[PDB]
């Protein structure tokens, strides 16, 4: 379910198809969909508390340490 | 580089002329060392072990076993001299000299 | 490096510039071994062999003096302090805390009975745990304590850490030599 | 006594990483073994049933081919004797264009048999004597084995039938189509004069439509676009300039020295008026197409668009020279309007899109010209490169036929007849030379042996059949590829023929290579360099 | 993976020619020690010893190899020496 | 041995092959004894250095210098030692013919070779393939090198060196004060990945200075794209920088980033620019003169006698 | 999500792997089948040799 | 083998030889096919690949997917090559080509494993390919009426089919109209550079649009650009290659004066040069000005005061499209600005499109150009939309040049499998197996459609084999019904050249891969 292809040969000889196939990863099928959905759900559940008049803000800190307090979803993301 | 080195890559080999050269060179080296032992006008050699012990000798067998040598031909000649000494007690220096000179005159 | 480091002169120049970093003797033979040959040794050797034989004889007589007991014995709790905490100075003590009930304890005791005769220098004792320690837990046997000069040197405790019912008279011997008490001549085989 | 020391002399004075081999055992047999490994590396590609190989070079580039010389170039042959055999094979490729795999096979076979003879007790000198005398006999014999001749190289059916053999070994499945294409191209070229130039056959590889979409074009194709607004022209009056399409400037240095507001106001207008005059003179000579080997200026392009001239820019100088030969023009180093002789003409010049590629086509309608192009379509760049190699083989065969029109039977017929006749010659020669002559003869058997092995049949059955039929008197009989079982047939009546010159040079070069490899007795390799490669070869 | 990382496997005409070449090499080692005009070899044991001989089995016994075909040829020589006590070079050749 | 004279538009930096440092840095390198051992050198001490911007102006001067970098600061004879001279990239043929006439005719050198300074710089770093960005005091050069030779067709030449660099800084006039600006140029001048985030807390772009040709990263990218598509990987991944100009700002990562941007998303570009041995060209020349392929590349004295300026130009016109 | 301390193959991947393994094992021995089959050497990482069909 | 004191090739040369090498090549090709299988058909999915730079690409296009995979296997590179070749010559079928090639290889794998000579296999492949190609050309439907309404219907259906696999299928009828409207405006070469595709993030797919004219993004305006007007109702348009700003009259130009009157004359001369250019541009009647080169702030304010529009730094392609649309010529000189060279449109505007400002030239009736403006919620969303439209556009062009249509859903694949099975049952028996294998391989397209859809491909292929043997040639997979159907009546139309080139390319790839009997990798030089 990861690590690209892994057989290396039914004859014992090296099987190199993709560059850095050993360092590369891959997700296929329904598990990929479920990963996508979890990622999206995490982002959306982060944002949903900044929604409406009683919505709260988020304090974003950049690489150089500047602070930005905001309720704007575009600025947050 | 040869037949033996294709099967055992870490093999050392001296063939025909090279082997003769190796052996005769070692014999001539032993002779050059021992030439001075022969006779009463010869010179005494001092031999210091790895421990520091001192040996004063003019004896061919003693000098052979005490010299610091790692040659196969020298091993052969040392054993011949050791047999000479074990059976007769004398004749080791002359043994080495005649061996070396036979090899030289044959070369 | 830019090129593969192999038997080439370019790498060698780079290396030079600073880039591409680049039966032995009668001394050991025992009393039995010395007898084995006797004739082999040259007389000149035999002169120093006399001294080495006297040395080995002295060492063997010393060990004879040291082999006080050579047998397993049982001590009660009451005299434990004298037998273990105050044993002979420098004398290795091995105490087997055990109840006769547990069969693994009996196996360990049989193995200790063998090792006692095998190792007459080490002191081998056995004792009922309930009678040595006030309320020693039932499921905590056999307990092999290794003592020296009253100090605990090792403690193989438990019916599981000791080495299972398959424990022959060999792996226990090694476990006891782990702390350097009985000093066997082998390795941990099983 | 646990180390053998290097013997006094050369063994000790030799450098650290250097190697020294001497004698039959350390040198001759090792060289023969290396050449044998080479011949084995390239044997399975010999003939129409030869299989392709996928060689990846040090730059990770891929070559898929059964062209021996290509495989050898792209292999990193490091043994010097094999290097020498490859040098011979490349000389064959240079002189003739086809037959490199014959050179390899034959040299490897001669060297194997020479090793055999040295083992039975012959000296390298006697082996060389016998090999040379037998090569002389082979050259004396070959002229008599010639069966056919071309008899016409202006035809297209005869020329196609003649090129079919050379382009069959490569690209076996489709050999009538390619032979037709190469015959069309070759006969458009090849003027009334007996000289034929192979660089005048251009090959344009465009991708995506299968090889059967390949075509011949009496003209030129450039994977370029047009610089201006005009894209088509029906009566091209091409003007060719080696200079840019811009105002000429000084070779020393130029500075616009202004000293009055008037000069400043008038300089730029004067520049554009000058450009307008230049391009209008060019347009007024009648030129509707201008092809410049240099750059194009924005103002000059403006005015070329204004006067309806198609502008084409060829970065290369060889492309410009070949276009000049194509259209009958002269590259002018100045932007001066061309004279009636300096101008070139084409029945059409247009911008098209062959596949994904945009191309500028200079197309004549006449079935002639100085240059012809073969547009190769194909689904893979590697496939198209292999077909280009097949085209090169066919074109070099056409040139060999312009040089020498004689033909010998193929499919191993010439080789079997040579083997037979040289064996019959060696049986008469007494002395120690007969052994080497008979081995030189038997070496020819390696060719039909390789053909049989690659067809998928028993080489011994094939060779026995060929020997039997050639004893009955048939010198044009060779093996049949179209047979699941060992079979043989008339190479002539089938039309499978090789070039007298091809065989001549292949035998000569293979024999010289083997004899050269044998003459070596001592090898003194130096420690491998890290040097930035040979300076001259760049 | 399926087989161990240290597991290599060769197959085909390569193996055959390799075994035959190893055998031919073993034969070339002692080819000159055959007959009444043979010459001696001074082999160096790993114990610092020396063995001067023209005996096929002595030579092939003091050599060690890693190719299994060469191992088979040395075992040939051993078998011949144990059975009949002569022919240790003729058999190899 | 082989004398390796590294002109390098610097000093003479001459010596022998095998030495890790030159032995004859003449420009800006006893008394009361007897003889002419100071006067003869006192003459040269105040002689103008011929090479300007990487090009020889006065040849008599250069010849007198070489002669004084052979007989005085090396105390050797050129009639028996091969010489390796260095030339700037895209150096006119005429200068080559002149120096080859000087060496073979005046100094009677048995054999000599002229190498490109960027190629020797790459050699001193241990590699044989890559694209060298050499930016010194007067010129900027991108030299693609494959198999150890400077491809003579992909040498893109733009001009943004120490002078052109310190120019805008001066803008932000007198010799001493523009040399205060140049002292700041000599000192830390950290390259900015993004001038936005670098000026916030306060060559790549021609408009910055005022030029209208190309950046140095564009120059490297196009010099790599005018080479073989297979060696493209090596050019992109072995970009080696040299020159005190480019060292002063220490520009590695800004280049790397925008070159990665320009290149396809395949080749990984790594720039090795930390050496600063202050004799890179000399060490590269020494490596070459130590090799045996240098004997291979020798323009010999006999070759010179037989061909002349044609042998210096290596034919192939 | 699982958090198992190991790797997991599932579906066509593991089936293809199993078939690849079995095929590998069978191709080892396919060449040793029938009157025309040939033997194999096996070297035990120490020079211990075993010839067998 | 033996050490051999000196080796033939360079140390590190990896040589794979024989039947194992061939089977490994086939397996690598199978891997490459698997990498794109699930993108096939209306139920196909997109793939997300990520580069070293960290930029993600999301695509249903097989050519794109395989270009992004860093395939290095020498035999598996061939499938990538044939997908590229298909994208080049046709523009659709890139996944089908790879599937077909890999399936040919898979089908012949058993015979290869048992020592069948590859030449026999390539002969069979060549034969069956020629047969199937001639059969496609034979049964392809080519309406011989040249009616315009039917020729627009045909293109719309072919485009809808080419688009019924993308993320724009739920608006594919929409997009199909536009694609046809797009290619029906191109003149005779159908240049793709003549169709502009702008991607304006923000908005829905239905908010996307086609402009029968030209449109391009605002270009680095100077001060005074907001003083300019932004709508013109019959403008004449000056298209130029002219830098309009105070500049050095030439870079090698040096002024030398020795008088302050000459100094002032020179200053005023530069100003008069510029103002003269601007005055010529103004008197040509042009109310809109576009320059391929910069237009400085002075010129910007000049045109703002004359109530004209100016845009500089316009990209060359957008200028050429403006030319082909408005009907003028691009001028490097302003000295002859005749109405002959000026362009004209019915409306010029500058509007806001999703955060960006865009100039629209609309109303050009003589327009040989169109500009797609694509909306969407992501860079990659719009990029895959563009790729889908590129497929549809290339399809429509090929159909325009040859309106010879076959049916899809595997209808043509099943018909060719039938025809080749029949043909194979009439030949000796060695080629019989291989041509039957070709036939069995052709069935991978409907099988993969059914797989990606979630059906029982076996039952559906049984239905199809039966219905194609009973009489019936355009029966294929009906996806929404999980059944079969006459796809030619359902309007699943596909230009014949698509499948023709797919078979040709796949067969060539298979023949190539199968002809290789040895692979020799030299060790990498400049190791690093
Ligand atoms: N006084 C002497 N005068 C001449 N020759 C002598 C004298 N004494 C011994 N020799 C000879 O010198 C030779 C070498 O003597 P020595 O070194 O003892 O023998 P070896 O070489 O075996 O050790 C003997 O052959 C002996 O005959
Ligand atoms: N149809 C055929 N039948 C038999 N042999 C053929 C046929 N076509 C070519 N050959 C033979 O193949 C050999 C040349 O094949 P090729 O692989 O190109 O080798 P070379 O590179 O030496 O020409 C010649 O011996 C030629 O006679
Ligand atoms: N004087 C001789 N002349 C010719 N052949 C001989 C002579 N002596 C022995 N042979 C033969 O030559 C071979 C010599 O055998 P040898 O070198 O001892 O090796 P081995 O006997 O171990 O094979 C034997 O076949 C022997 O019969
Ligand atoms: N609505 C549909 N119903 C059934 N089959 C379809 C439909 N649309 C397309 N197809 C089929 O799907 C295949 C298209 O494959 P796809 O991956 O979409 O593009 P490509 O042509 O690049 O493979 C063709 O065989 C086509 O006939
Ligand atoms: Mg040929
Ligand atoms: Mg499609």
């Amino acid at each position: 379910a990861s690590m690209g292809t892994l057989a290396f040969d039914e004859y014992g000889r090296p099987f190199l198809i993709i560059k850095d196939q050993d360092r590369k990863s891959r997700l296929m099928g329904l598990e990929a969909l479920k990963s996508h959905i979890m990622a999206a759900k995490a982002v959306a559940n982060t944002m949903r508390t900044s929604l409406g008049p009683n919505g709260l803000d988020k304090m974003m800190v950049d690489k150089d340490g500047d602070v930005t307090v905001t309720n704007d979803g575009a600025t947050i993301l | 580089m040869a037949a033996v080195k294709t099967l055992n890559p870490k093999a050392e080999v001296a063939r025909a002329q090279a082997a003769l050269a190796v052996n005769i060179s070692a014999a001539r080296g032993l002779q050059d060392v021992l030439r001075t032992n022969l006779g009463p006008k010869g010179t005494m050699k001092m031999l210091v072990s790895g421990a520091g012990d001192i040996k004063l000798t003019k004896d061919g067998n003693v000098l052979l076993h005490e010299m610091q040598i790692q040659h196969p031909t020298a091993s052969l000649i040392a054993k011949v001299a050791t047999a000479q000494d074990d059976i007769t007690g004398d004749g080791t220096t002359s043994n080495v000299l005649i061996i070396g000179e036979l090899l030289k005159q044959a070369d | 490096m830019q090129d593969p480091n192999a038997d080439t002169e370019w790498n060698d120049i780079l290396r030079k510039k600073g880039i591409l970093p680049p039966v032995k003797t009668y001394e050991d033979m025992t009393l039995e071994e010395l007898e084995d040959h006797e004739d082999e040794f040259n007389e000149e050797d035999e002169r120093a062999i006399e001294m080495y034989r006297r040395r080995r004889l002295a060492e063997w007589k010393a060990t004879k003096l040291k082999n006080k007991f050579g047998e397993v014995l049982e001590i009660s709790g009451k005299d434990y302090v004298q037998e273990v905490t105050k044993a002979g100075e420098g004398l290795w003590v091995i105490l087997h805390l055990y109840k006769q009930g547990i069969p693994l304890c009996a196996l360990i005791n049989q193995h200790l009975s063998g090792l006692a005769r095998k190792f007459p220098d080490v002191k081998f004792i056995k004792a009922i745990s309930t009678t040595c320690i006030p309320n020693y837990p039932d499921r905590n046997l056999p307990t092999i304590f290794v003592y020296l000069e009253g100090d605990i040197k090792a403690q193989f405790i438990g019916p599981l850490v000791f080495g299972g019912m398959n424990l022959t008279r060999d792996e226990l011997e090694w476990k006891l030599s782990e702390s350097g008490a009985i000093m066997t001549d082998l390795e941990e085989n099983p | 006594a646990l180390h053998v020391p290097k013997a006094p002399g050369f063994a000790q004075m030799l450098k650290e990483g250097a190697k020294h081999f001497s004698g039959l055992e350390e040198a001759v047999y090792r060289n023969i073994q290396a050449c044998k490994e080479l011949a084995q590396t390239t044997r399975t590609a010999y003939g129409p049933n030869g299989m392709n190989k996928m060689v990846i070079n040090h730059l990770e580039k891929l070559f898929v081919t059964n062209d021996a010389a290509t495989i050898l170039r792209e292999l990193e042959v490091q043994h010097p004797a094999a290097k020498m055999i490859v040098m011979a094979s490349h000389m064959q490729e240079q002189e003739v264009g086809d037959g490199t795999n014959f050179v390899l096979v034959f040299a490897g076979a001669l060297l194997e048999l020479a090793e055999e003879l040295l083992r039975i007790g012959l000296s390298v000198s006697e082996v060389i004597e016998g090999y040379e005398i037998a090569c002389r006999k082979a050259h004396e014999i070959l002229p008599n084995l010639v069966c056919c001749s071309a008899k016409n190289l202006r035809d297209i059916d005869e020329v196609s039938s003649l090129l079919r053999t050379s382009i069959m070994s490569k690209q076996y499945g489709n050999e009538v189509f390619l032979a037709k294409l190469i015959a069309q191209a070759c006969v458009s070229i090849f003027p009334d004069s007996g000289h034929f130039n192979v660089d005048n056959i251009r090959v344009c590889k465009i991708l995506g439509s299968g090889i059967s979409s390949s075509s011949v074009l009496h003209g030129m194709v450039f994977k370029k676009e047009t610089e201006g607004d005009v894209t088509s022209v029906k009566d091209a009056k091409i003007a060719v300039y080696s200079c840019p399409f811009d105002g000429m400037i000084t070779e020393t240095k130029g500075t616009v020295l202004i000293k009055t507001a008037e000069e400043l106001m008038n300089f730029s207008k004067g520049e554009e008026n000058l450009m307008d005059a230049q391009v209008k003179a060019i347009a007024d000579t009648g030129a509707n197409v201008v092809v410049t080997g240099g750059k194009v200026a924005d103002m000059a392009l403006h005015y070329a668009n204004k006067y309806n001239i198609m502008l084409v820019r060829l970065n290369s100088k060889w492309d410009l020279r070949r276009l000049c030969k194509t259209v009958g023009a002269t590259a002018l180093p100045r932007l001066t309007p061309p004279v009636l002789e300096e101008m070139g003409h084409c029945d059409s010049v247009y911008l098209s899109e062959v596949g994904d590629t945009q191309v500028v086509v200079f197309k004549h309608e006449k079935e002639d010209g100085a240059i012809s192009t073969i547009v190769l379509r194909g689904s893979t760049d590697n496939l198209m490169d292999d077909i280009e190699r097949a085209v090169d083989d066919g074109v070099n065969t056409f040139k060999v036929l312009t040089r020498d029109k004689r033909l010998v039977p193929g499919g191993g017929a010439t080789e079997i007849e040579l083997a037979k006749q040289i064996t019959s010659y060696g049986e008469t020669c007494p002395g120690l030379e007969q052994y080497a002559i008979k081995k030189f003869a038997e070496a020819f058997e390696a060719i039909p042996r390789a053909l049989a092995e690659n067809s998928g049949v028993k080489a011994n059955e094939v060779i026995s059949k060929l020997y039997a039929v050639h004893q009955e008197g048939n010198k044009n009989v060779g093996l049949d590829i179209e047979a699941e079982v060992p079979a043989v047939k008339d190479m002539l009546e089938a039309g499978i023929l090789d070039t007298y010159l091809g065989k001549y040079w292949a035998i000569k070069l293979a024999t010289n290579a083997a004899v050269t490899v044998l003459r070596v007795d001592q090898i003194i390799m130096a420690k491998p360099a890290g040097g930035p490669k040979p300076p001259s070869g760049k | 993976l399926v087989l161990s990382q240290n597991t290599k496997r060769e197959s085909g005409r390569k193996v055959q020619s390799g075994n035959i070449n190893a055998a031919k090499t073993i034969a070339d080692i002692i080819r000159t020690c055959l007959g009444p005009k043979s010459m001696m070899k001074m082999l160096l044991d790993p114990m610092g010893g020396i063995v001067m001989t023209n005996d096929g089995n002595a030579i092939l016994r003091e050599i060690q190899v890693q190719h299994p075909a060469a191992k088979s040829m040395i075992e040939i020589s051993r078998t011949q020496d144990e059975e009949v006590g002569d022919g240790t070079t003729s058999v190899i050749i | 041995a082989a004398l390796v004279i590294d002109n390098g538009s610097g000093m003479c930096k001459a010596g022998f092959a095998g030495d890790d440092a030159p032995r004859a840095v003449f420009p800006s390198i006893k008394d009361s004894y007897v003889g002419d051992e100071a006067q003869s050198k006192r003459g040269i001490l105040t002689l103008k250095y011929p090479i300007e911007h990487g090009i020889v102006t006065n040849w008599d001067d250069m010849e007198k210098i070489w002669h004084h970098t052979f007989y005085n600061e090396l105390r050797v004879a050129p009639e028996e030692h091969p010489v390796l001279l260095t030339e700037a990239p895209l150096n006119p043929k005429a200068n080559r013919e002149k120096m080859t006439q000087i060496m073979f005719e005046t100094f009677n050198t048995p054999a000599m070779y002229v190498a490109i300074q960027a190629v020797l710089s790459l050699y001193a770093s241990g590699r044989t393939t890559g694209i060298v960005m050499d930016s010194g005091d007067g010129v900027t050069h991108t030299v693609p090198i494959y198999e150890g030779y400077a491809l003579p067709h992909a040498i893109l030449r733009l001009d943004l060196a120490g002078r052109d660099l310190t120019d805008y800084l001066m803008k932000i006039t007198t010799t001493a004060e523009r040399e205060i600006v140049r002292d700041i140029k000599e000192k830390l001048c950290y390259v900015a990945l993004d001038f936005e985030q670098e000026m916030a807390t306060a060559l790549f772009q021609p408009s910055f200075l005022g030029m209208e040709s190309c950046g140095i990263h564009e120059t490297t990218f196009n010099s790599i794209m005018k080479c073989d598509v297979d060696i493209r990987k090596d050019l992109y991944a072995n970009t080696v920088l040299s020159g005190g100009t480019t060292m002063y700002p220490g520009i590695a990562d800004r280049m790397q980033k925008e070159i990665t941007a320009l290149a396809p998303s395949t080749m990984k570009i790594k720039i090795i620019a930390p050496p600063e041995r202050k004799y890179s060209v000399w060490i590269g020349g020494s490596i070459l003169a130590s090799l045996s392929t240098f004997q291979q590349m020798w323009i010999s004295k006999q070759e010179y006698d037989e061909s002349g300026p044609s042998i210096v130009h290596r034919k192939c016109f | 999500p699982l958090s198992v301390f190991g790797d997991r193959s599932t579906g066509e991947t593991i089936r293809s792997q199993n078939v690849m393994a079995a095929a590998s094992i069978a191709n080892i021995v396919k060449s040793s089948l029938g009157p025309v089959g040939l033997d194999k050497m096996l070297v035990d990482d120490i020079g211990d040799v075993t010839i067998t069909n | 083998m033996m050490p051999t004191p000196v080796i033939l090739l360079k140390e590190g040369t990896d040589s794979s030889q024989g039947i194992p090498q061939l089977v490994s090549n086939i397996s690598a090709c199978q891997v490459i096919a698997e990498a794109v299988r699930t993108t096939l058909g209306p139920r196909g999915m997109d793939k997300l690949i990520v580069d070293g730079r960290g930029k993600a690409t999301i695509s249903n296009d097989g050519a794109t997917i395989l270009k992004l995979l860093d395939v290095v296997h020498p035999a598996a590179k061939t499938l990538v090559d044939i997908a590229k070749s298909q994208d080049a010559e046709v523009g659709d079928g890139t996944t089908s080509v790879t599937l077909l090639a890999a399936e040919f290889l898979k089908q012949v794998k058993p015979y290869v494993e048992e020592g069948l000579h590859p030449q026999i296999i390539i002969r069979a492949f060549r034969t069956a390919t020629q047969l199937a190609v001639n059969k496609i050309k034979e049964i392809a439907v080519t309406v011989k009426k040249a009616d315009k309404v039917e020729q627009r219907k045909l293109l719309e259906k072919c485009a809808m089919t080419a688009l019924s696999s993308k993320l724009i299928s739920q608006q594919k009828a929409f997009f199909a109209k536009m694609v046809v409207d797009a290619v029906m405006m191109l003149d005779d070469l159908l240049q793709l550079k003549m169709i502009g595709i702008k991607k304006v993030q923000g908005g829905a797919l239905e908010d996307s649009q086609l402009v029968a004219g030209v449109a391009f993004k605002k270009t680095f305006s100077y001060a005074g650009f907001e003083m300019q007007p932004k709508k013109y109702h019959n403008p004449k348009i000056a298209l130029l290659n002219v830098e309009l700003e105070l500049k050095a009259e030439k870079d090698n130009a040096e002024i030398r004066v020795h008088t302050v009157e000459d100094y002032q004359a020179i200053v005023d001369a530069e100003w008069n040069i510029l103002y003269d250019k601007l005055e010529k541009i103004h008197h040509s009647g042009a109310k809109v000005v576009l320059s391929k080169l910069p237009i400085g702030d002075v010129a910007t304010q000049y045109f703002a005061d004359r109530d004209m529009f100016c845009a500089g730094r316009v990209p060359e392609e957008d200028l050429k499209r403006t030319m082909m649309a408005c009907g003028g010529s691009i001028q490097t000189s302003v000295n002859a600005l005749s109405a002959d060279v000026l362009g004209r449109c019915q409306v010029f505007e500058e509007t806001q499109i999703g955060g960006e400002r865009y100039n629209f030239f609309t109303g050009c009736p003589k327009a040989k150009t169109c500009t797609f403006i694509l909306r969407g919620g992501a860079e990659q969303f719009m990029e895959e939309t563009e790729r889908s439209l590129h497929d549809a556009i290339m399809i429509v062009r090929r159909a325009i040049k040859n309106d010879s249509v076959v049916a899809g859903g595997g209808a043509i694949e099943m018909e060719l499998s039938k025809y080749l099975r029949d043909y194979s049952r009439t030949i000796p028996g060695k080629q019989q197996l291989l041509i039957g294998a070709y036939a069995k391989a052709l069935e991978i397209i409907p099988r993969q459609l059914c797989d990606n859809a979630g059906f029982d491909a076996t039952n559906i292929l049984n239905k199809l084999r039966a219905r194609h043997a009973q009489g019936g040639t355009w029966y294929g997979v009906d996806i929404n019904n999980e059944d079969i159907a006459d796809n030619f009546e359902a309007f699943v139309w596909e230009p014949a050249m698509v499948r023709i080139n797919a078979l040709t390319a796949a067969s060539e790839a298979a023949c190539l891969i199968v002809s290789v009997d040895e692979t020799i990798k030299n060790p990498r030089s400049t190791v690093d």
